[PDB]
DNA sequence: CACGTGTGCTCTTCCGATCTCCGAGTGTCGTTAGGCATTAAGCTGAACGCACAAAGGAACAAAATAAACAATACCACCGAAACAAAGAATTAGAATAGTATAACGCTAACAAACATAAATTAGATCGGAAGAGCGTCGTGTAGAT
DNA sequence: ATCTACACGACGCTCTTCCGATCTAATTTATGTTTGTTAGCGTTATACTATTCTAATTCTTTGTTTCGGTGGTATTGTTTATTTTGTTCCTTTGTGCGTTCAGCTTAATGCCTAACGACACTCGGAGATCGGAAGAGCACACGTG
């Protein structure tokens, strides 16, 4: 009765409408083809560093879920604050 | 035992925001041994200014957009727009915020 | 049962009713002034006592806390909030 | 036949998306995308809704702010199209490269 | 007569003459080594003190060093660090 | 009073950065209430190490450069040449320290 | 001491501005950049010299000290290596 | 015939040299005035210790310093070789400042 | 392009020195030893919420297509900036001198910590209603031709 | 000038989120006592300011002349708008159980206080790496054959 499941590939999930949504709140008129690859490397490095200290806050914490306060403190540590989920 | 008359420290100062919580915050918080008496009514004077400078932009912005109630965006749109608290806030997201309306000159069609 | 959620949700409240009597707010909106005031709290009151651990003294007094504001709070809002400040250390100090 | 000219609907989309205040990313993909970088630090990590929400409204705000730097560092080389060397400048001003 | 002025001069030096025994080090270079130790306590110190106020403990542990540690430096220096704090704090736990 | 042999908790852990006063300035530096024995160990072990690793590429910089002596620009060319040193340090300025030898690969002649 | 200064901004000159270009990799510069350079330190010492003023009238002194400059920088993200 | 360089040799040349070397390149006389008239729209009458001149001499030398070497990133992005006001307002918008 | 010319830096060598290395007090701050308050670790039941699963609508994404517009490559010209010799001028360094101020040291008053009881206030819990989210028709704006 | 696709605008139909009423715990405050922190005043020495003199280093003027920016022209990939068909995402409907999470103990641990002594700081001399100067040599920028 066990059914583990491990994830991979899954920056494709990040499309190329929603990029160019995303440009679109930006200001951006006009978007280039090398765009896309380049700015999900670039969303998973940033996750990357918000995530890395989320886990680490949250298993000093010793609790096996993520909650949302732990990526609040994950942001203000990177001095990126973030309203409307506590603190 | 029978008391004077009560009175918060809040409307002593004639504030709305509470001085004995911010105290109670200040002196839990490990800033300093020792949190003066004039501290937290000064602090919650500031506060009171702040959040009263911000809802009374945000509550223009929501009159604005024939809004009888503020959502997150008119708190962003407060804040944006105003040259001093953007500077106060400049490192702040809001949730459902958005952005502001903000189109580049050079982007505009001729 | 369960732990009490303390806030700031009563006194945005209060203030609001006080500049604008006709309009409400939201609960994410709530939320998001919670977080606003909970943030410059910990600014002005970090900012207050380091500038009390650089002179030695061992307490924060108004003095710390009004330069923390003209130290944190740029151009006419400084001045605007030694002012709000300054009257109602008076008017406390009165009563 | 009512083709537009091209970059019209683009303008009306940039004034529809700073007009609007939603998520532009679909959570179904973000959430297994969180749940795949998450794994390389430790396995078998539940997660809150809230926190995928979190990280969402945050990423989402990072890169438009970042499209916004990018965007003034391609009308300052005189063009209007982003590239991938006005995103590298833009994280090498910004001082994160 | 005056107030002591102290320092982290002569640990630096210490440490020196274990890497290079060869190599002094003038009375800038001893100052600008000060303040980097100075700062580097400021930020790991100040980062534990917040992790342990959001757990809603009252003790600075070894944990939230380590943690601190952790969240602090980047890449290679972490894990090299909280090897040279594990080894340490085992070595002082056996005396 | 006769007490038992007299040891430093720097020479315990094997350390030359001291345990005592980093313990001091922690418990005067107001962070918690509370300090573990293990937290001022750990932390003089950690700025140590990071001491040393500043000092080690120093010296090696010195003594690329024909000197027996470090100046406060083999500190900057020891911090500004690591990869890693760099992340942290890098929003910090050094007293006579310069810059390193950076010139863009347009810059050059032709 | 009745001293009141004025214009001392014209004595940070264009060679002095040239060699603080040089340190940073600039090989060419343009005319307009020397009175722009001197308003963008104008604005960055109106700002430190603010806090540090700032500062050492927190501390009841009438004169400033180079560790109030330091804090000046810190609050800043601006950390001096050097002076305390 | 005299002798004379190429534009740009001489310019590297500097540029190798200050680079390598650590020295103040703004003279001492003319911070001291700027710093003294700065500091009398705050308060007047302000005795300066030689070391916070100095401190601010160097953090101030610094901030040109990497505002220039953002500034020549951003003229390098333009396609040129020689900076201009707008690289400068350029570096100061990407870097959150104005 | 490829070889002679002349310059800037580097290299090698020598002399004061001033900045660094060691020696001798000496307060002061770390170490040690009990002893006491208290914070965090371990075990456990409730339930909250998270994971997994199914099914249908739809909403968004993927793929093909015409084409219009933008990036880029190249060239001619100007105008501005670097380089350089010379004189002015302003800065640097030592030296006198005067002294505002700031860094100490007592002194005390006053302001803040601490404890306890009373009670007022804020958060949780429902519940009624009203701004609003959304579906349908209207003119206007505005963009393409 | 004319036509057509969005987009707000008005009206209406549920609706669900916001606002009011109630209940209770818990966090604020009133009063008094005790302590320890910082303002007040005096002093000294010291570093800051102001000033002279000469040296001397750097700033400013002006005359080249080089090359880099800037506008303009052309061309070819290429991004965008659009339509259709999957495809998967959202919404709902259901289930199961795993992991928070509060609650109750107590064991380890850190704080506190005081005595003692080792250590880092300050002062004070000795020397030696180095800053500066003389002379020569090579990398290299640059200019004719």
């Amino acid at each position: 009765k066990r059914h583990r499941k491990v994830l991979r590939d899954n920056i494709q999930g990040i499309t190329k409408p929603a990029i160019r949504r995303l440009a679109r709140r930006g200001g951006v008129k006009r978007i280039s083809g090398l765009i896309y690859e380049e700015t999900r490397g670039v969303l998973k490095v940033f996750l990357e560093n918000v995530i890395r200290d989320a886990v680490t806050y949250t298993e000093h914490a010793k609790r096996k879920t993520v909650t949302a306060m732990d990526v609040v403190y994950a942001l203000k540590r990177q001095g990126r604050t973030l309203y409307g989920f506590g603190g | 035992k029978a008391r004077a008359k009560a009175k918060t420290r809040s409307s002593r100062a004639g504030l709305q925001f509470p001085v004995g919580r911010v105290h109670r915050l200040l002196r839990k918080g490990n800033y300093s041994e020792r949190v003066g008496a004039g501290a937290p009514v000064y602090l919650a004077a500031v506060l009171e200014y702040l959040t009263a400078e911000i809802l009374e932009l945000a509550g223009n912005a929501a009159r604005d957009n024939k809004k009888t109630r503020i959502i997150p965006r008119h708190l962003q749109l407060a804040i944006r727009n105003d040259e001093e608290l953007n500077k106060l806030l400049g490192r702040v997201t809001i949730a459902q915020g958005g952005v502001l309306p903000n189109i580049q000159a050079v982007l505009l069609p001729k | 049962k369960r732990s009490r959620k303390e806030s700031y949700s009563v006194y945005v409240y209060k203030v609001l009713k006080q500049v604008h009597p006709d309009t409400g707010i939201s609960s994410k909106a709530m939320g998001i002034m919670n977080s606003f005031v909970n943030d410059i709290f910990e600014r002005i009151a970090g900012e207050a006592s380091r500038l009390a651990h650089y002179n030695k003294r061992s307490t924060i007094t108004s003095r710390e806390i009004q330069t923390a504001v003209r130290l944190l709070l740029p151009g006419e809002l400084a001045k605007h909030a030694v002012s709000e400040g300054t009257k109602a250390v008076t008017k406390y100090t009165s009563a | 036949p009512h083709r537009y000219r091209p970059g019209t609907v683009a303008l009306r989309e940039i004034r529809r998306y700073q007009k609007s205040t939603e998520l532009l990313i679909r959570k179904l993909p973000f959430q297994r995308l969180v749940r795949e970088i998450a794994q390389d630090f430790k396995t078998d990590l539940r997660f809150q809704s809230s926190a995928v929400m979190a990280l969402q409204e945050a990423s989402e705000a990072y890169l438009v702010g970042l499209f916004e730097d990018t965007n003034l560092a391609a009308i300052h080389a005189k063009r209007v199209t982003i590239m991938p060397k006005d995103i590298q400048l833009a994280r090498r001003i910004r001082g994160e490269r």
